[PDB]
């Protein structure tokens, strides 16, 4: 015997934030399985972001451009936090050549996802504040990763006396859920309600995460169950 | 027998060497000795072994010279084996030059 | 104190439960959490080896 | 052991168990009063002391 | 190095073990691991603020050391920077690693 | 890349208690898979054990009964030890009758193997000290079940107020532990390995429970994530 459940429902509040139940379950066991999801779910996923910068006029990471508000170092920053997404696969990396040469305060989406291969979520973050008269050139690179990666290692890509590398924080996830609670019939015990709430990006919807997490996870269980290779 | 290089916490020395630190040093005695012969020995097999090429490429061709000498790098220093040679007490120590029961 | 943090949304006591990843357990005694203000001396340890 | 692991007891209770300790220094196997944590510690204060 | 005999100069083994490159540090778990290493504090006022221990790799600038050692320091954690001296000579790792 | 453990070993000092290796993990895998693995294996176990027995010449559940050497409390904590198994399918609760009238250490072996479906491993454990003077008949109630059951949950199985009713260890798996430990590969540290113990009852090899479990939490998670399944 073994209270199999089959209750596996999906609410997606928003094309980022999503829902799921999981009903009915066996005493003391949906905490082991949430559990074992939010510790996948929130290390090990895969994104992408900005890495290399090269500015014209402008050699190292404490200069200052005439005509712009912000220095180097607040625009490689704020650059920091801008998160993307992809449309199509197979894209490894990328090079953008933005030339902002008009009175304007430069903001994300202002960036022209110009590339066919690729496009920015988050458009209304604002970069920077020009003047009537500033006239910026900048080059971006754009990389796959998991989890985090200082600079100094991103200092591998051939600086060329111009190139400046940027910390990138590849993460595509930002807030997990689960909690469970009993659920009854009279005298007849041993139902479980486990509730759980995925909260990402928009990089991509809640429920291609959770499948990638749980395919890894059965993946380990796989050989550690079957092959019993002995000493 | 296998020892696998600990920490060695010792009152048997007590029991079969009279003193503690008589037994510290015939203990590095018979580790000099031990070191010497290992050392005179590998130097003397490997020199014969490269003898054909001594470049800095060509040692690694094989990998396997490489192999065993990570092997033999995988043996425990000296003393260990001195200290073990106690444990096992197969050694006997007295007045000047004590010396393995080798014979 | 207590006004505000009612008005807040909060326990009125300044205390709460706990959850640890890794087990899922509830620290069965209440643990304090809050926000705090904090600063970094100059006694950085690069300049130490 | 077992009925702790089973939530069926929790770390602390008082539990009459059959234990052994050494009369000078012997050897008697008596019913003490005590719980499962002194149990846990004392699976480790070595066997001459009781 | 020299005993792996992909080298026969201490100029490149120096040129290999100073730039560090993605080479082993195997070698440096073994011998760190029957080669005690003698922690010395400054202010020592009775024997037991010297001692040898087995030591062991970690992450980053700091060195580890275990809780219950260091009430023979008297010291404090407020960060210190303690001494560290290596042997070289067997009789000398002898007497560490059996009084030491 | 990601590094996947390789044949996994185990150690079998006895066919009572064994051990295990896992080669080697990446970071904050190590609580997952044992605590994982851990409540799996002490969740989903099946047994069968003594529930209630009544004794002759018995006034009620503490007088003494001359001839035997050992009070009533510690027979039943005797009777606690010994250990079931099935040799037929689907014989879910038995009963027996045993007589004995000699001059004997009364022994597990010594119990009448006369019910065709079930028998005892552990012969050679002890019972009581019976002589000529004595004789003993009881009744065996044998019942299916799973965990650790107190003296109150039991009387449901035909208390009648004679019989006494008796505690029961169904649970086959008596003790089981785990360590995690860092090690190295080259250019980093901070690699998991993972240490397990495993101590049963003798009836089955600590493997073959292992096994089983991982498989069951296999199949968990299988549904949990694939029950609108894709790819």
């Amino acid at each position: 015997a073994f209270q199999k459940p089959e209750n596996v429902l999906m609410m997606e509040t928003s094309d980022s934030i999503a829902k799921f139940e999981f009903k009915p379950l066996e005493p003391g066991y949906g905490i082991t399985i949430g559990n074992a999801l939010r510790r996948i779910l929130l290390s090990s996923l895969e994104g992408f972001a900005i890495t290399a910068i090269k500015i014209e006029g402008v050699e190292h990471e404490f200069a200052t451009i005439p005509g712009v508000l912000e220095d180097v170092t607040n625009i490689i920053l704020n650059l920091k936090q801008v998160r993307f997404k992809q449309i199509v696969p197979n894209a490894d990396v990328e090079k953008a050549t933005i030339v902002i040469s008009n009175s304007e305060v430069f903001r994300a989406g202002d960036l022209n996802a110009q590339l066919s291969n690729f496009e920015v979520l988050n458009s209304n973050l604002v970069i920077c504040h020009l003047d009537k008269s500033a006239t910026l050139t900048m080059e971006f690179s754009i990389n796959k990763g998991r989890g985090y990666v200082s600079a100094e290692e991103n200092r591998a890509e051939h600086n060329e006396l111009s190139t400046i590398a940027i910390d990138s924080i590849y993460t595509p996830i930002r807030n997990v859920k689960y909690a469970v609670e009993n659920f009854r019939v009279e005298q007849k015990t041993d139902y479980e309600k486990l509730l759980m709430e995925v909260t990402t990006d928009g990089s991509i919807r809640p429920v291609d995460a959770l499948r990638e997490a749980a395919q890894i996870l059965i993946s380990h269980f796989s050989l550690f169950a079957e092959n019993k290779i002995a000493i | 027998v296998p020892m696998d290089t600990i920490t060695r916490d010792m009152v048997r020395l007590s029991e079969d060497t009279e003193n503690v630190y008589e037994t510290v040093m015939i203990i590095a005695k018979r580790a000099n000795q031990i070191g010497q012969q290992m050392k005179q020995d590998l130097e003397k097999k490997l020199q014969d072994f490269s003898s054909s090429n001594d470049n800095l490429e060509e040692v690694f061709e094989n990998r396997e010279q490489i192999e065993i000498s990570r092997y033999y790098e995988h043996l425990p220093k000296p003393g260990l084996i001195a200290t073990a040679e106690y444990e096992q007490d197969k050694l006997y120590h007295r007045m000047p030059g004590a010396t393995s029961t080798n014979d | 104190m207590n006004e505000w943090t009612d008005k807040a949304g909060l326990p009125r006591d300044g205390k709460t439960y706990l959850y640890d990843g890794g087990t899922g357990e509830r620290f069965d005694q209440p643990a304090t959490v809050g926000v705090t203000y904090f600063l970094k001396l100059g006694h950085m340890v690069d300049d130490k080896m | 052991t077992i009925a702790y692991n089973e939530g069926k007891v929790d770390i602390h209770a008082p539990i009459k168990v059959y234990v052994e300790d050494y009369e000078n220094g012997e050897l008697v196997r008596r019913m003490v009063e005590t719980s499962v944590g002194r149990l846990m510690v004392n699976e480790y204060v070595p066997k001459k002391v009781g | 190095l020299i005993e792996r005999g992909i080298v026969k100069t201490v100029k490149s083994a120096k040129k290999i073990v100073d730039r560090k490159e993605p080479v082993i540090w195997d070698i440096l778990e073994y011998v760190m691991k029957g080669h005690p290493v003698l922690l010395n504090r400054a202010p020592t006022l009775h024997r037991l603020g010297i001692q040898a221990f087995q030591p062991k790799l970690i992450e980053g600038k700091a060195i580890q050391l275990h809780p219950l050692s260091c009430t023979a320091f008297n010291a404090d954690f407020d960060g210190d920077q303690m001494a560290v001296h290596l042997p070289l000579s067997n009789e000398a790792i002898l007497e560490a690693q059996l009084l030491m």
